[PDB]
RNA sequence: GUAACCGGAGAGGGAACCCACU
């Protein structure tokens, strides 16, 4: 998440258990880069993905 | 709300709701200071970090310290033509402050702007609200603010507290018909800080507040540094007890920390009943730990500081500036 | 009125509390879902007794879910156009007089008031009188009440009472 | 069409038991020394509050055993099975105030027969 | 430690025909 989305091995959305979105290319808050154990994260395709 | 000082309450002044003269003197504040956006114009300092206690040495400063009081600016446009700004932009008409003219002690001042502060000072046990001009930014249509910080100092001192002792020296000022006192705050230089922090007032002083010798700059001015005790400490929460439990979860609630202008919850606090009374209401907390506890309520306030707010007092308690911490950094020069 | 019935309900747990204790998990869930819970249907759920029977849970599928049909016995308060049950007093009010019943609340109207209690603001307790002076209602008294009309808001009951029929006043 | 007067009842609420106040107080207590102990459980209801002071205040006989003794011996006499618990609760002193708080009973039993159950009734008031 | 100064707003018709790709 820290990587974001303009470096390739990131992340695009960050979800959280409210089902709140957060857009990692544009500009996020330090503040909601920080994440629980409850959220999801949509990295990107990685090398062993099926 | 609109509360002039709280603790005391000062005769003659009154806040006004009228909309005409709440609209000019808003909008000409915004004209002394040339200020880009709206509501409140003046000068707003930063809490110091490691980052900020480096400016000091590459630049020279004169100190004062933090006394408890609330942000307020004084406009002098006439005899009666003072209006009174705090940090909300909210104004207060006050009747009986007269500003003598130093030239023609019959003429009074007009077209000036004062920076200061509303002080409840116990003297001989009783509160006397006192006000301290430790800035001032416009002076009948002369752009004082474009000065040095000593040239302002000495306009405040001769041109506003001189000219009106002369008239009390000759009684037609009277120190006791008058609301409440006016003062200039007093300034020393770096080295004189230091004997502030065999310190005999440590109990009594609230912090430091660090003014750099530059040019008036209004709204957030990152190089005016404010000391503040890390034992101490901040921030305005508004808080809403929430029953958050998710779907297939055990329901729990909890304390959602919010921030002004972040949609989201800042921050997470210990939800209690003996913490239930201010639903909805905000709150100043501490982060001692890593958990946010409530020391007040802040009824006055109705809106959460700003998330940059939020930020830059979370990085100030992340690095705790103490007064032996900074104590000897100035010592070395 | 109070009842004892055996009801039906499905839970949805996390995945993160099947732990080495489910069921007890379950039960702590089913009891924080249902405990003070009101439905207009069978009215106020004051207390879970036992459960009857936990059912196999189902994995929703695509969903870490897992449902569980539970029985349980519980004891609830609906109440009725007819019957009759006495009530406590909580305010006194021109409007109308408060009374609490049970978890629920309902108020007596003037007009459903006899006439022959009149009204004494001037009392340093409002109150509730006769011209004969003799009975006396106030704050805190226990009193009989005929429940004519029932509401739901917000899934909760609250009803309304009449008080014109005899014998039907003061304890 | 639901009349507590002519006895019409839900079909899925037909067959529950109904209770008094004295047995849903010793219920509730029962609930809340389990709760008391076992620690680490969430803190009781306003509702539960409400309820368990309530039939405190309302509670006509404490013993236990007088419940069930009450119980069986009105259940012993035909009666429809919702007017055992309103007519324990209510308590009333004369036949005639029996009939006029529940009009059920009205032409159901004799004279007789229902103040002796009410004396019983009060017999058993602690 | 101000009345967040706008709140990142992206959703951007559709039908028809033609050519072309595997």
């Amino acid at each position: 998440v820290r990587r974001g989305n303009s470096q390739y091995p990131g992340a695009k959305y960050i979800i959280r258990d409210n089902g709140d979105r957060i857009d990692l290319r544009f500009h996020p808050k330090p503040s909601d880069l920080h994440l629980q154990t409850g959220y999801k994260v949509e990295r990107h395709m990685c090398d062993g993905d099926i | 709300g609109a509360i002039f000082l709280e603790g005391v309450t000062v005769k003659g002044v009154t806040q006004v709701t009228t909309q005409p003269k709440l609209g000019e003197v808003q909008q000409k504040c915004h004209q002394f200071c040339g200020w880009e956006g709206s509501g409140f114009p003046g000068a707003q300092p930063v809490s110091m970090d490691k980052q900020n206690i480096k400016l000091l040495d590459l630049k020279p400063y004169k100190v004062s310290w933090k006394a408890d009081g609330t942000r307020y600016m004084m406009l002098i446009d006439g005899t009666n033509e003072v209006f009174m700004i705090d940090r909300d932009n909210s104004v207060f008409h006050v009747s009986n402050l007269e500003f003598p003219f130093r030239k023609d002690l019959r003429m009074h001042l007009s077209n000036t702007l004062l920076d200061g502060e509303m002080i409840i000072d116990r003297v001989n046990g009783q509160a006397v609200p006192r006000y301290l001009i430790y800035d001032i930014i416009k002076f009948n249509s002369q752009p004082v603010g474009d000065c040095d910080f000593n040239v302002r100092l000495q306009c405040i001192e001769r041109e506003i507290i001189s000219p009106r002792h002369e008239k009390m020296k000759t009684g037609l000022i009277d120190k006791t018909q008058e609301p409440f006192s006016v003062r200039n705050k007093p300034f020393f230089d770096i080295c004189t800080s230091r004997k502030l922090l065999a310190k005999e007032v440590s109990h009594e002083m609230d912090g430091l507040i660090f003014q750099p010798t530059g040019k008036y700059k209004p709204g957030r001015c990152d190089d005016i540094l404010k000391w503040k005790p890390p034992s101490l400490n901040s921030v305005d929460f508004r808080l809403k007890i929430t029953r958050m439990g998710g779907e297939g979860l055990l329901p729990q609630n909890v304390g959602l920390l919010y921030v002004g202008g972040y949609e989201r919850p800042f921050a997470q606090i210990k939800v209690t009943k003996e913490l239930k009374q201010y639903d909805n209401k905000i709150i100043e907390c501490k982060f001692e730990n890593n958990s946010w506890v409530f020391m007040r309520q802040r009824t006055d306030k109705s809106f959460p500081n700003a998330y940059n707010t939020a930020m830059a007092v979370c990085n100030s308690i992340s690095n705790p500036v103490t007064k032996e911490m900074l104590f000897e950094f100035i010592d070395r020069c | 009125m109070f009842y004892h019935i055996s009801l039906e309900h499905e839970i949805l747990l996390h995945p993160r509390y099947f732990g080495p204790n489910l069921l007890n998990t379950v039960k702590q869930k089913l009891f924080t879902e249902v405990e003070g819970t009101c439905t207009g249907k069978y009215g106020f759920v004051i207390a879970v007794t036992t459960i009857d029977n936990i059912g196999a849970g189902v994995i929703q599928p695509g969903r870490g879910f897992v449902l569980y049909p539970v029985k349980y016995k519980a004891i609830v308060f609906r109440p009725f156009k007819g019957e009759v049950v006495d009530a406590v007093v909580t305010q006194v009010n021109k409007v109308g007089l408060f009374t609490e019943i049970g978890p629920m609340s309902c108020f007596i109207s003037r007009h459903s008031i006899p006439s022959e209690m009149e009204f004494d603001p001037n009392s340093n307790p409002p109150c509730y009188k006769t011209m004969d002076e003799d009975i006396v209602i106030q704050q805190d008294d226990e009193i009989r009440l005929k429940i004519v009309g029932t509401r739901v808001d917000k899934n909760d009951i609250f009803a309304i009472g009449s008080l014109m029929d005899d014998y039907l006043g003061l304890v | 069409e639901e009349d507590a007067s002519q006895l019409i009842f839900p079909k899925e609420f037909e067959t529950a038991e109904t209770l008094l106040n004295s047995e849903v107080h010793m219920l509730l207590e029962h609930r809340k020394q389990q709760n008391e102990s076992a620690e680490d459980e969430q803190e009781l209801s306003e509702v539960f509050m409400k309820t368990l002071n309530y039939t405190a205040r309302f509670s006509r006989f404490k013993n236990r055993e007088t419940i069930a003794s009450v119980r069986s011996l009105l259940l012993q006499k035909k009666l429809h099975k919702f007017e055992l618990a309103c007519l324990a609760n209510l308590c009333p002193e004369t036949a005639e105030e029996s009939k006029a708080l529940i009009p059920s009973l009205e032409g159901r039993f004799e004279d007789e027969e229902l103040q002796q159950i009410l004396d019983d009734i009060q017999t058993k008031r602690s």
